[PDB]
């Protein structure tokens, strides 16, 4: 069938931010009552996928779905977040071959942008 | 209220082992549900 996820957090987040600032593409902006959806397909050489990823000063709505390669699977319920005082994470097992959904909604947000800042990962 | 964007899969970092470290001594379990 299919795998329950695990998810944790960890204070560092001044630190995190840093690391993951260096780079361009590791971090979105997402906009007033915007919902960015992060496609992220399975490595052929992977079995698990893992996510970190925090905000600045606010809160966020992040679950995860599961497209098979239009069939979903939910993976992580899009609840909100408290990702702008301790660093997410989670991971997943493979289920088979798909793309990822990592959702990143805002649409309960009227006039706050959110400053993501995440990376996917994978691992034998 | 919608936007799609297309990301690899990095690999862990050697070099983020402490990191692990630190994640594994300092992480505290959340429901993924709420």
């Amino acid at each position: 069938v299919i795998a329950a996820p695990s998810m944790w957090t960890r204070p560092q987040i001044k630190d995190f931010k840093e690391k993951i600032q260096q780079d361009a593409d590791s971090v979105i902006t997402v906009g007033r009552g915007e919902v960015v959806t992060v496609r992220v397909p399975t490595h052929e050489e992977g079995s698990y996928l893992f996510w970190e990823f925090a905000t600045d000063n606010y809160d966020i709505g992040f679950g995860v779905y599961f497209e098979w390669t239009p069939l979903l699977d939910e993976i992580v319920p899009v609840y909100r977040r408290d990702c702008h005082e301790e660093v997410y994470a989670g991971s997943h097992q493979y289920p088979g071959r798909g793309v990822y959904l990592l959702k990143f909604d805002n649409s309960y947000s009227l006039w706050r942008s959110k400053s993501v800042y995440y990376r996917v990962y994978y691992t034998r | 209220g919608n936007r799609v964007i297309d990301a690899e899969p990095r690999e862990i970092p050697l070099e983020y082992a402490d990191d692990l470290l630190e994640a594994m001594a300092h992480h505290r379990p959340v429901p993924c549900s709420l």
